[PDB]
């Protein structure tokens, strides 16, 4: 080995994982909103369902009503996917991001 | 002191090298957990779609 | 009065769906915009490793963040925008039949 | 004419509703196709980098 090379690897790691830590903090904030929106994209779709039902009271005609209910239920599945997805993508990334900071965070003490 | 800097640095390389490998394993499991759940959740939307396509 | 309560109910719902659409488009910009720099941050340290089976994966992981970026952002345009157009179309149509009502008055 | 204006308003209502049902179904269908295509692209990507 060579003494220069050992310092060259030092300055590199320290800079890189400073860029990365500050980065990871920005992606984490992105998550916090994402949970919050998936919570309320769902409410968005509760209104949507409600209007379909609210319109099946003021029409009734046989060959329009049938699809209309099916569509309310379809919408309720989408409503449900939105709720689901906070615990799929949002929760999964948010936990690993925090985790990478812990690991960088330990290499700051080192 | 210079000697210690080298072996701290050799450790540091091993440390980096370990760290990155873990970060993939971390992301890979997380991805798998997602992959499974996501395929069913969407499979379910498609099934819902068939039911309500056939009306 | 029936009509007034009923079509006031749709409008409120349509107005609520509209402020959801704005948030949903806004909050695709970051993670997507973030991951576009997460990719460059990871890619950068991947010129520093040269040991084949850590360099190789790390560049793939970089690529992965770019992938997440391209898809997440595309979805403002995919889905939200399709709905924002039809939501807007309804509110106008509701406006227009407000005129027809007026004509009856 | 006030009576026939109200026949027209009824008619426009029944029409309005009918349009609404079809429109939003297409709305949902265009969403489905997209939602699956977004997720499918990530699956294809996830395999590519599972294989490394």
């Amino acid at each position: 080995n060579k003494f220069v090379e050992q310092d060259d690897w030092f300055h590199d790691r320290r800079v890189y994982l400073d860029a990365l830590e500050n980065q990871l903090k920005a992606l984490l904030k992105a998550m916090d909103n994402m949970v919050a929106q998936r919570k309320a994209m769902a409410e968005a779709a509760a209104d949507f369902s409600a209007s379909l039902h609210a319109l099946s009271t003021v029409e009734l005609s046989p060959t329009l009503s049938g699809p209309l209910d099916a569509l309310s239920e379809l919408q309720l599945a989408i409503r449900d996917v939105y709720e689901r997805q906070a615990q799929q993508d949002v929760l999964t990334f948010g936990i690993i991001i925090e985790e990478y900071i812990r690991l960088i965070g330990s290499v700051k003490q080192a | 002191a210079r000697l210690l800097f080298e072996d701290m640095g050799r450790l540091l390389r091993s440390e980096l090298d370990r760290f990155e490998r873990e970060k993939v394993e971390d992301f890979k499991s997380g991805v798998e957990t997602f992959l499974e759940s996501a395929v069913e959740a969407q499979k379910e939307l498609i099934e819902k779609w068939e039911t309500f396509l056939m009306q | 009065h029936d009509r007034r309560v009923y079509l006031d109910a749709l409008e409120n719902q349509l107005k609520a769906l509209l402020k959801a659409m704005d948030n949903m488009v806004a909050q695709r910009k970051a993670m997507a915009e973030a991951a576009a720099d997460f990719s460059a941050s990871l890619h950068a340290l991947s010129t520093v490793e040269l040991s084949p089976t850590l360099s190789g994966p790390l560049d793939a992981l970089s690529e992965l963040q770019l992938a997440i970026r391209d898809v997440y952002e595309r979805q403002a345009q995919q889905d939200v925008l399709t709905f924002g157009i039809i939501i807007e179309e309804y509110i106008r149509l509701i406006g227009s039949v407000k005129q027809a009502f007026s004509q009856r008055q | 004419l006030f009576e026939d204006m109200g026949r027209l308003l009824r008619s426009e209502l029944d029409r309005f509703e009918r349009e609404k049902v079809e429109d939003f179904k297409s709305g949902v269908e265009t969403f489905l196709e997209s939602a699956v295509e977004a997720q499918k692209e990530l699956i294809e990507k996830w395999e590519t980098f599972l294989m490394q």
